[PDB]
């Protein structure tokens, strides 16, 4: 084996998932020909 | 016109969601991502773990494991790689494997089954390498299928069976340990110098049976080291463990007043620190859910074997430290055990271990995840977990025995052109 | 509970003020696959991630069969080269298929 | 009806992007100064397709 | 036997370097976007010949 | 007089250590000529040293 | 390549070799049954 042996339990309540992606933004990904809202 | 030859290093998002489900005691793939040589990998996973609704309330916690592994493409394709990378563009494409034609097959690899019934070879073979190096018992045979469509159901829909938590009967000595060894002598003489050399040959054999079934173990005993490239094994990057808890709900109508139902829900986090990727490969993330191995019909060894002798009861140091291992049966630790099933233990192990006690009033009662009958079959069948042993503990739902919803916060530092550079000619 | 606040606004000519609302879900589907796992045999251009190749090639045209299990091969659209190394889709287990609640796109 | 949040298949390139462009040459010759002017006409067309509708 | 110290004639370019490369065109036309993609294939070939054997 | 010194090296697996030697001379020849003096008639590309051409 | 690129020339005269072995002694190697000179 190598290197982990950590732990991960947290207290609280399981809040619902909010936003599929996004922790840190880079450059643009999509180009449609203008703004779209 | 303008021809681009290089790029700058920037972070890439690569974040997504996780609607997972599985069985108990089976190892299933949760997430997967390809990487390039020279990258840096980071991941935070935050989610909730739930079990199916219980029948009578919370009594015993379960333990959950999350692993992350790194598998180079050279460990899978071997010599077809390297030639592929040295030829560059216009090289022959890499091969695939066949799958059974359903939607839920190839779900132990964390993907939906394509309509062509073909998947990349490195996805299937990278799962086998992890299982054969870390999750099966070292004395078991390896698993070598070459095609996911050679597996059966419950191996394609859910993962491979894993091992119980260590115990008197779930962790016996390997079935190849010798209880005696002969030395050839003459009719009325013996060479006492050759007797000394016979003990040194037995010492090396016993080490290779208790500690050193793998090559990386043999080298470690000399004081050396092996890289995972020398052994061709995956690299473990992170491991997490926790216990799952919850609360109860009370019934309030005429019939269910006095009845309770347990709800397991746990918040967890799996964090991987920054990892330098040396070659092209894949990162795997896997999960495993287990219960402590409690059975309703287990007895203490001294209460089950018939008549107590001096060796059983005295606890004499000169006797336990100098005797060979003892062979017993399933009838000595279980009420309805089979006398023809044998396994070997160490002398005096009954003074080092204590089993759990379950009252006879608990026998055949819904809820309460126990093992109702002593396991049958050969040794390999007993050590591995049967998830049909927990069918009476949960209510029937479409989401199997546990389910999870998780967000993966990944971040990679690559050397790639922007989307703008890829679509503009000049 | 929410609040929509508009600071003071000078109206230059006769007109109307409109207020509108829109409610949406993230676009998660049960049958989406990663591009590299769905197209058949991997070539050097797919897998190597070479900067000299992604930055100088025309856009690639693919079908709905390359990202969906029951997609139609006659429906085409264009993507940028190397976009599979910049984007990651969400995974939904096959056990979630055709289950009430859970706002997904089933087909 | 409005548009989905941006995605690999909900945000593709406009269905009018060109995957190639030809230039007229001779049988056994080519004007290399006119080739330079053909790249500048394509640059303006690609901008009006990705950013400037 | 080993190699001489590097020199004009003892250290030449590898005997597999290409002095030209063709691109297929039409009779009276040429795709200028495919010409851009032909230079990127040659760049990878020249790197694998001078540095990356 | 020479010295070949190897600092302390941790051996991770069974193997062999090799030591080898090689003796050479600079490659001098009696019949070598400069390129510009040997090729016949000098053109603009040979002699000008123009950065846009090389 | 890896890690060396050192140099080794020394000035002086090539003195004759003196003693076949010996830079640092460990334990005994030979047992004849007594001393032998």
């Amino acid at each position: 084996s190598k290197g982990k042996k950590r732990s991960g339990a947290r207290p609280g309540r399981p809040q619902p998932l909010r936003g599929t992606k996004g922790k840190r933004k880079g450059a643009r990904l999509w180009y449609v020909g203008g703004q779209q809202f | 016109s303008n021809v681009q030859t290089g790029a700058e290093r920037m972070p890439h998002d690569l974040s997504h969601l996780g609607f997972l489900a599985g069985q108990i005691g089976r190892l299933i793939t949760i997430s997967t991502t390809p990487v390039i040589a020279g990258d840096s990998f980071e991941m935070d996973a935050v989610g909730a773990l739930r079990l199916s609704p219980l029948r009578r309330g919370l009594a015993i916690d379960s333990t959950v494991d999350i692993f992350t592994f790194y598998v180079p493409h050279r460990h899978v394709y071997g010599e077809q790689w390297i030639k592929f990378m040295k030829d560059g563009v216009n090289a022959a494409p890499l091969p695939t494997v066949n799958t059974t034609g359903y939607i839920d097959h190839a779900a132990f690899l964390g993907t939906i089954n394509p309509d062509t019934n073909k998947i990349p070879k490195h996805l299937f073979q990278g799962y086998l390498n992890i299982y054969n190096n870390y999750f099966k018992a070292p004395w078991m045979p390896d698993r070598t299928e070459a095609n996911p469509n050679q597996l059966n159901e419950d191996d394609a829909r859910y993962g491979f069976r894993c091992c119980h938590l260590k115990n008197i009967w779930t962790a016996p000595l390997p079935p190849e340990t010798e209880l005696s060894r002969q030395m050839t002598t003459s009719t009325t003489s013996i060479d006492i110098m050759g007797l000394q050399a016979a003990y040194a040959n037995l010492h090396t054999d016993q080490e290779r049976d208790y500690f050193m079934q793998r090559y990386r173990d043999v080298i470690s005993s000399f004081g050396g080291k092996t890289s995972y490239d020398a052994d061709n094994r995956p690299l473990l990057v992170m491991r997490s463990n926790f216990w799952a808890s919850g609360y109860d709900v009370d019934g309030t109508d005429q019939t269910s007043l006095g009845q309770f139902s347990g709800r397991v829900q746990q918040t967890y986090k799996h964090s991987v620190p920054r990892f330098f990727v040396p070659e092209h490969g894949t990162m795997f993330t896997l999960a495993l859910v287990r219960f402590p191995p409690t059975a309703t019909k287990e007895i203490q060894y001294l209460n089950a074997k018939g008549a107590l002798t001096y060796t059983d009861i005295a606890g004499d140091p000169a006797l336990y430290g100098n005797l060979p291992p003892r062979e017993i049966s399933m009838k000595d630790v279980f009420r309805s055990g089979d006398a023809s099933k044998k396994f070997k233990i160490a002398e005096g192990q009954w003074y080092r271990y204590a089993p759990s006690y379950v009252s006879p009033a608990y026998h055949l009662l819904e809820g309460f995840p126990f093992i109702q009958e002593p396991p049958s079959g050969d040794l390999q069948e007993r050590v591995l977990i049967r998830h049909h042993d927990y069918d009476q503990c949960f209510q029937s739902v479409q989401l199997l025995q546990w389910n999870s919803q998780v967000k993966f916060n990944v971040t990679v530092y690559r050397n790639l052109p922007t989307t703008r550079d890829s679509i503009m000619t000049s």
